[PDB]
RNA sequence: UUUCUCUUUUAUCUU
C-alpha cells in the first residue's frame, strides 16, 4: 500500500462512515 | 467518493501526505478561506548521505523556509548535549530567494505558511554491511524568547529569539517508528495548530543562540548554526512540528542512504520580486478537503517503512 | 478626449454535540458543578498530541479591614492569581507590585529556573479559568463588598532607545490593558461580600491558537527596566525563580476582582481558582504518557461556547456556582 | 434577490464598510461576523484632505494598517522611487491623541488590541482640464511588522533584537498587478486582511521610528524610514493584518495636480474598562458564514483599483 | 446546578430559537 | 457603474455556483 | 456581467 493509496483508503473510510 | 474535493483540496492532500507517490505539482495551495495572491515553492531534496560508524547521527526536519534539515552526529547511545551543534543542509536556491546577507531575508518574499513537510530515507548499503536503526518521533519545537538582565552600563534587559521544546530531542519519544536501518523511512509533519496562519520572514538570525549570548542562558539544550549569512540562516519558524530522526550506526556498519525531503509552502511575494511572476491566489475554502487534512494526519503511523511511502 | 486609456492587465474574473464537546463547554462554565473535571480538550479542527491539565487551587485567605484588595486571574500558566491590597477607596498605582499564588504543582511542570520553563512543555492554550469566592465569616464580623469586572490584558513590548556604548535600542515585554484595573469596569457584578462570587472568563480570540512557553520572565518590567519605560501602572513580580514566574500569557480576558473590607471587618473566605489547559508535550518530559490528541472539531460546541459566553452575566453569587 | 437575503444585518454592513464605502449616508459597519462575540468599540476612521501635488515630483503615499494613521507619504525626484534617503511621515485620522495619549508610552490607555474589518483609500482630482497632468499608480504590498537579530559590541558584548518592516522592498517597483492611469481620472482602492482569519493584534508600546532610534537603516533590512514624528502628535500604536495599499502620484514640471484624498478604517478595538471609549462598546457581531465566504469572493474578485468615477 | 442549569437553559434557548428553519 | 453594485454582482454571480 | 456551440489544450476522478 503506497502512501497514496493508504491515504485514499482513510478518506473514503472517513467520509464513508460520516454518511451514516 | 473523493469527488467531494476540490481539485485543489485534492492537491493539496498529496502535496500533504505522499509527495514521492507523484510524478508532479503536488499542490496549488491551501484550501483555506484566504484567497490572496500567493507563490506555492514546491522544495525538494536529494541528499546522499553516509551515517558514520559508532555514531548516533541525528537529523531534525524542521520548519524553517530554505532549510531542508539540521543534524550533528553524537556518541553511539547518546543524545546531543550542551556540547552539541547542528548544521543545515539547504534546499536548492535557499540564496536565489533569501539574499546573501542576513539583512537580505524579507527581499523577495515577507511572509509565509507551511503546507507540508515530508521526508523520506532510502538505504543504499548492501545486505552484508549495515546495521543500525532509524528511529522516528516528532517534537513541537516553536519560537520564542527569553528576557534577562545584562550589566551593561546603563543597566540593561535583554529580550533574544530561543527555541522551547528543543528538549524533546534528548530522548526516542514514546509515539515512535523505530526499525532496521535497511528498511528506510517515510514520515511527513502536519500544522501543528487549529488553522493555516502566516508567519513572517525574520532578518538577521543566523545562530541560536545568537552571537554574543550564552547557551543556558537561552534554555537551549543544544545550538542551532545556519554558518555563513552567504550561505544560509534561518529566515523563519512554521507552524509544524519538528520530525526528529535517529540513525545509530554500530562500529563497523556502512550505512549509506539517499535522503529525499519535501516541502509545500504558500509564500506572500513582493512586487519587486521576480518570484511574484508566478504568484496565483491560495485556493478556495474546501470545508471538506481541511476536515480530512485532521483526520488523515491522526489517522497515519508516526513514520512507515522507505518501501511504503 | 483625444487621450487613449492605458492598458490595463491582469485583472480578477437537528445536530448535537459530541462528548468532547459537552465536556469543553462544562469545564469551560461550571466546573464546581461536577463530581471530576468533565474536561477532555478544545474541540476544534486541532487534533495533534496533548496533555490535559486541570489546575484547582484551594486558598483560605483572610482580608485586610481598611484595604481594597485586588485578585487578578490572569492566562498565567502555573499561577492561580496574583494578589495585591491598597487603602480602601483606592486603585494600584505605580507604587503597587502583584504578587502570584502559585497552583499546586508548579515547579513540577515549569523547573526552579527562569530558563527551565520550557523543558516539560513547549506550548499551551487555555479552555477555560474560573474563579470563585466562598465567606467563611459569620454573619456580623463581616462587612464589605465583592467586585468583579474582565480587562483585556495582552502581553505586548515597548520600544525604547538607551544611552549605552555604543547607543541601544531596547525592546521588552510589556503588558498592555492593566490600566483596566485602575477602576471598576462598565460591566460588572458588585454585592455584599458574605454572598460571594462565581465567575468564568473566555477565549478572547475568534479561535483557540497556541501560545508558546516564555522561557526568563520573573518580573515586568523586567529587571534594569523602569516602569515609566513601559507604560505599565503597576509591577508584576513574580518572586524567587525557583518558586514561580510567567511562563507565558493565554488568550482569555484577566478577571479583576476587588474585595472591599472597610476598617473593623473581618472577611475572611475560600477562594477557588480553576484552569482548563491543553499542552503541547515535549516527547522527552514524563508528562507525555498522559496525553492523547484534542479532540476532533465540533462546530454545535463551538458555537455554543461563543453564545453561552455572552449570555452569562459578568459574574453569580457563590450560592449559584 | 436571494443572495443578499441569507446574510445576517451585520453581515450585509461588514461586506459595505469593506467594499464600498463612500455609497453610503452613513457606515453600516458594525463589527467583524466570526467567532468572536467580546467587547469590542467599532470606529471608523475618515479622513479628508484637499491636498496639492508637488510638480516635477513623483509623491509616495502608503495606506498601511497602522492605527490611527490614515497614510504615511514621502515625495522623491521624478521618475524614482523611495531609497534609504528617504523617510514616509504619517497623517493621522482626526482624534489620534484621544485614542493614543501623547507619549510613546501612553497607546494602550484606551485600548489594548485591535483588528482591521476594512481600509480604503480615494482620490478626487480637483483640477481643471488646463491645469493636470500625471498619473496615479497603485500596487499592494504584503507588510509585515518582523524583527531583526544582530550583536552589539557593549561592554558587555550583547545581542539586540528590533522591530522590522518586512517586505517594504516591494514599494520600490511597481508590480505586474496594479492600477495605473492618468490623475484627472482620480482612483479608489481597498485592502483586505491578508490571513485566513481576523485575529486580535496587540497595541504596540514606544515606537515613534523604524528603524528606532540608535539603529541603523542598514542592520534592520529596511529599504526606508517610518518617522512619526512627535510622540506628541503622532506614532505607530501598531501593525494589522492587511496589505498596504502603494500608491505613486507622479506630477511632470509646471503641473497643477490638486485633489481631495480620503481614506476609511473600520476598527474593532477591545477597550479597557477605565477607558472612557468603553461606553461605547458592544459585542463583535455572531458568525456569519455566508459573509466570511462572500468577503474572500469579493476581495479576491475586485480590481486592484478602479477610477474615481466608481466608488 | 444553578450554573451548569443556567448554561443548559441558554443551550436550549438558542438552540431552539434556531431549529425553526 | 457603482462601487456597491460592482461587489453586488460577484455576490450574485458566486452565489448563482451555490445555488 | 452579459449567450451558447467548436476544437481546443492541459488537469484530475473513475473502470
Ligand atoms: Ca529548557
Ligand atoms: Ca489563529
Ligand atoms: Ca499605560
Ligand atoms: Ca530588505
Ligand atoms: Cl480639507
Amino acid at each position: 500500500a503506497s502512501m497514496w493509496e493508504r491515504v485514499k483508503s482513510i478518506i473514503k473510510s472517513s467520509l464513508a462512515a460520516a454518511s451514516n | 467518493a473523493l469527488t467531494r474535493l476540490s481539485q485543489p483540496g485534492l492537491a493539496f492532500l498529496k502535496c500533504a501526505f505522499a509527495p514521492p507517490d507523484f510524478n508532479t505539482d503536488p499542490g496549488k495551495g491551501i484550501p483555506d478561506r484566504f484567497e490572496g495572491k500567493v507563490v506555492s515553492r514546491k522544495d525538494v531534496l536529494n541528499q546522499s548521505i553516509s551515517f558514520t560508524a559508532g555514531q548516533d547521527t541525528f537529523i531534525l526536519i524542521a520548519p524553517t523556509p530554505g532549510v531542508a534539515y539540521w543534524s550533528a552526529s553524537v556518541p553511539a547511545g547518546t543524545f546531543p548535549t550542551s556540547a552539541t551543534t547542528f548544521n543545515p543542509v539547504n534546499y536548492p536556491g535557499f540564496t536565489s530567494m533569501f539574499g546573501t546577507t542576513s539583512t537580505s531575508r524579507s527581499d523577495q518574499v515577507s511572509s509565509f505558511r507551511y503546507a507540508s513537510m515530508n521526508v523520506g530515507i532510502y538505504p543504499t548499503s548492501n545486505l552484508m554491511q549495515f546495521a543500525g536503526s532509524i528511529t522516528v518521533w516528532k517534537c513541537p519545537v516553536k519560537l520564542s524568547t527569553v528576557q534577562f538582565p545584562v550589566a551593561t552600563d546603563p543597566a540593561t534587559s535583554s529580550l533574544v529569539h530561543t527555541l522551547v521544546g528543543l528538549d524533546g530531542v534528548l530522548a526516542v519519544g514514546p509515539d515512535n517508528f523505530s526499525e532496521s536501518f535497511i528498511k528506510g523511512v517515510f514520515s511527513q509533519s502536519a500544522c501543528n495548530e487549529p488553522d493555516f496562519e502566516f508567519n513572517d520572514i525574520l532578518e538577521g538570525i543566523q545562530t541560536l543562540p545568537p552571537a554574543n549570548v550564552s547557551l543556558g542562558s537561552t534554555g537551549q539544550p543544544f545550538t542551532m548554526d545556519s554558518g555563513a549569512e552567504a550561505t544560509s540562516g534561518v529566515v523563519g519558524w512554521g507552524n509544524m512540528d519538528t520530525i526528529v530522526i535517529r540513525v545509530s550506526a554500530p562500529e563497523g556498519a556502512v550505512n549509506s542512504a539517499i535522503l529525499k525531503a519535501w516541502s509545500c509552502i504558500e509564500y506572500r511575494p513582493n512586487p519587486n520580486a521576480m518570484l511574484y511572476q508566478f504568484g496565483h491566489d491560495s485556493p478556495p475554502l474546501d470545508e471538506v478537503a481541511l476536515q480530512e487534512y485532521r483526520t488523515v494526519a491522526r489517522s497515519l503511523p508516526v513514520a512507515v517503512i522507505a518501501a511504503q511511502n
